[PDB]
RNA sequence: UACCGACCGCAGCAGGACUCCGGGGUCAGCAGCCUCUAGCGCGGGAGCGAACGCGGCUCAGGGAAGUCGGCAAGCCGGCUCCGUAACCUCGGGAAAAGGAGUGGCUCUGACGGCCGGGUCAGAACUGGAACGGACGCGGGGAUCCCGACUGUUUACUAG
RNA sequence: GCAUGAAUGGACCAACGAGGAUCCCACUGUCCCGAGCCGCGCCUCCGCGAGCCUCCAGCCUCGGGAACGGGCGAGGGCCGG
RNA sequence: CGCCCGGGGAGACCACCCGGCGCGGCGCUCCUGUACGGCGCAGAGCCCUGCGAUCGCCUGAGGGACGCGCCUGCAGAGCGC
């Protein structure tokens, strides 16, 4: 007979199966669409999650109760040391989909990439690219391959890698990513632009801008094996139940004589590949600037690094980006940033007035160590 | 930020977005720095004998 | 396996066998002893001994009782038991 | 006339199985908690610190909206003083209901005997507005039905 | 008054009850709506080491059929452990 | 077209992500709330050349750390395939 009262199912069936991610890191499945004639630009970057904090801003939002006053907002900091371009890959559109044409590697490759090619660098015999680097000493081979790409490709991407030596991480091998080149008037313009920045650093300042929106892709926090109450959010059973009350009472009808895939069961929770969309950029700066986080209402110079350090993360050494809200993952998890595909239309402009830099280790009340020393008669 | 408040119980400085405020029936507004302060006040513990507060340091002469 | 020697030693010294203690450097001498006379000889030479009773100290109790005689620890919070139970009326009347 | 709860339950079985001797502290107490004497480490260990179970603890705001049903848990509780209704077989009801106090230290008085002993009462000072600080230890009230009351009963589903 | 009623006892009743029932105060994870934690088991290892059950076997949908098939007819899937 | 081994941001076992690990210190930060001892015309009082609960000063002190930064110590790249 029919269920007496109305209620929806619990959980989203579009995120199945709930299994540990088998991809090494967060990967960019799709890139923003390419429109001919727009200025040529890059579409993505890779960084590391560092922390969260406060900001006070001024809201100019016509038609809302916030239109002429202040608001306290949550922000997230992502550490973005420069990336090195090192290869060019071209694709051709085909009846079978996107097929690679060829990939051309630079004459000289840095140690982090070489490390990425092995499992144990100290013991491994160093043979990767040993023959290739002799062939490509002169520019002739590179030119021939780029001519091939110019005459046969439809989509152009570059290959860049991170520099973990500029971070507090323990890892020494780098992360290799493909980044698409959008814009221009033809494929030749794209190929020349990509060739103009080979073996060169790329800064996040040249990819994103303040006030635009981005998508973030990462892997969420892990929890191991978990029960239905926490894994799927079903109701607990009453106290008098024999054999406990954290479970689903009925897991099916008599017919069909099987268990359906739509019924909640226990298993792995967390460590999933996820993507949050439409996050607004608040600030792009570098930790090498002493007035990094000083505004019109402040006096003493304050930088990004808080008093006592970023908890469970080293100190930030260089460039970084600030976004509004939250992103998946814990601290130190690699994060891929990407231009938004379907941005939100009505976003008020960003107008920072004050940034909180107190100690997040405990409850701190001093924005700088000099103020603390003054206070404690030190 | 220039505009900061003072804790009602301990006399310390509070930064934007960092505590809670209570309104009493007598129409008086109390501002607290953390949960430790609000528990001290709610239990009616005299701040003049809690040695880390400003009220206590003034009575001792350490603070002028 | 010195089980026999402990029993005889406790019999001779007239104590519990939890109080008999051996000297762990002359274990073979003790091992050779099997009669009460050998035990008596070994006790003579100090190879076998007993410990004093571990009496419980009464220093705190005496100080508390002196203070109580002075008048302390006698308020209403320390006193659980009715006043008739703490001092019967029949006894008072009989003495009077 | 040794020795044993080594006895009975198919067993070296968390069951059953009569009696004697009975220290110290806290206390009304042979209660609960710690302990001298005496006895003794019992169907084996290591790692890890998921779900879930068994036995426990805490929880913002609300306070029975949960459920056949306040089931379960929680509240109360020692002692001293104050104050206690309707009804009644005049004996009760009654700890009715409901209030306040309680630590430590330094003192004062009262009660015997031709030196001892504890108890009861009062005061100053002083501790995060704290004191039956563990333990032990009633939740209460207004009504209807049945049986007067203490007692007995289906060993193993009905008290 | 389907079909009450007088020692097959009628009516009433203070005190009493691990008796059946309704309501009020206080109290609270009973609940809104769940969260965190402690010990033991579980789990991995060394040692030791059973019972129950068992035509044969062990993926589905429809048909017909002792009228609700694992095997039969027609289709759809599936390395093995 | 390698593992064993160690550590986690990963975890029932496995796997996954990373590796010249880590132990032990020093500094920063922040949790508690002002250490023991000494010294006081402090101290209600007293059987008073002494006893006394408490209080003040040295003392936002002492104790602690699973976060951050360094190394002045000790150490850390070895068997099956
Ligand atoms: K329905
Ligand atoms: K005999
Ligand atoms: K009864
Ligand atoms: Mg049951
Ligand atoms: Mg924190
Ligand atoms: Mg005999
Ligand atoms: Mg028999
Ligand atoms: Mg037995
Ligand atoms: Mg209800
Ligand atoms: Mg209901
Ligand atoms: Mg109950
Ligand atoms: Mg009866
Ligand atoms: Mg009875
Ligand atoms: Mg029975
Ligand atoms: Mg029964
Ligand atoms: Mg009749
Ligand atoms: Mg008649
Ligand atoms: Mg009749
Ligand atoms: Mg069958
Ligand atoms: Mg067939
Ligand atoms: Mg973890
Ligand atoms: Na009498
Ligand atoms: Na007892
Ligand atoms: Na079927
Ligand atoms: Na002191």
């Amino acid at each position: 007979s029919h269920r007496k009262f109305s209620c929806c199912r619990k959980g989203n069936l579009g995120y199945l199966p709930r299994k540990r991610c088998t991809r090494g890191r967060g990967r960019c499945k799709t890139f923003p669409p390419d429109v001919q004639g727009a200025p040529i630009h890059l579409t993505a970057f890779l960084g590391y999650k560092a922390g969260c904090t406060h900001v006070m801003r001024f809201i100019d939002h016509r038609g809302s109760n916030l239109h002429n006053r202040q608001a306290i907002d949550q922000a997230t900091i992502i550490d973005a040391p420069p990336m090195i371009c090192t290869a060019i890959i071209g694709y051709a559109k085909t009846p079978k989909g996107l097929r690679a044409v060829t990939t051309v590697w630079a004459a000289h490759i840095a140690e982090p990439a070489m490390r990425r090619f092995y499992r144990n660098y100290f013991h491994a015999e160093k043979t990767a690219f040993s023959t290739y680097m002799k062939k490509a000493a002169d520019g002739t081979y590179i030119k021939e391959q780029l001519g091939r790409l110019k005459q046969h490709a439809d989509v152009i991407r570059i290959v860049a890698h991170t520099q973990p030596a500029l971070t507090p991480l323990k890892q020494k091998k780098a992360d290799i990513m493909e980044i698409q080149v959008n814009g221009g008037a033809s494929v030749a313009e794209k190929v020349d632009y990509a060739y103009a920045l080979m073996e060169k650093p790329i800064s996040i300042k040249d990819v994103f801008s303040v006030g635009a929106q981005i998508d973030t892709i990462s892997i969420t926090r892990g929890r191991g094996f978990e029960g239905v109450v926490t894994r799927w959010g079903v109701t607990r059973l009453p106290r008098k139940t024999r054999r406990g009350n954290r479970k689903v009472a009925c897991i099916g009808a008599w017919h069909p004589a099987n268990v359906q895939y739509t019924v909640a069961r226990a298993g792995q929770m967390g460590y999933f590949h996820r993507t949050d969309t439409n996050k607004q950029v608040f600030m792009i700066d570098t930790a090498e600037n002493p007035r990094c986080c000083t505004t019109e209402f402040d006096l003493t110079d304050k930088s990004i690094n808080p008093v006592g350090g970023f908890v469970n993360y080293g100190r930030v050494q260089g460039d970084f980006i600030m976004i509004k809200g939250t992103c998946p993952g814990p601290k130190r998890r690699p994060v891929v940033m990407r231009n938004a595909l379907l941005p939100h239309r009505n976003c008020p402009p960003v107008q920072l007035q004050w940034i909180s830099t107190a100690s997040k280790f405990g409850h701190g009340i001093f924005e700088t160590v000099e103020e603390r020393r003054q206070f404690y008669a030190k | 930020m220039v505009t900061t408040n003072q804790c009602s119980y301990s006399g310390r400085k509070i930064l934007p977005g960092y505590g809670k405020r209570m309104s009493r029936h007598d129409k008086v507004l109390l501002i607290f720095l953390n949960r430790k302060a609000s528990v001290h006040y709610l239990n009616k513990w005299n701040p003049r004998k809690i040695r880390w507060t400003l009220a206590s340091r003034r009575a001792r002469g350490k603070e002028v | 396996n010195l089980r026999l020697q402990k029993r005889l030693a406790a019999d001779v010294l007239k104590c519990g066998k939890r109080r008999v203690r051996f000297n762990p450097a002359h274990e073979k001498y003790i091992e050779q002893a099997s009669s009460r006379e050998a035990i008596r000889s070994l006790i003579e030479s100090k190879i076998i001994a007993k410990l004093d009773i571990k009496g419980s100290s009464r220093g705190r109790i005496r100080a508390r009782h002196a203070a109580k005689r002075l008048g302390r620890h006698s308020g209403h919070g320390k006193r659980r038991g009715t006043r008739e139970a703490r001092m019967p009326s029949k006894t008072l009347w009989i003495q009077r």
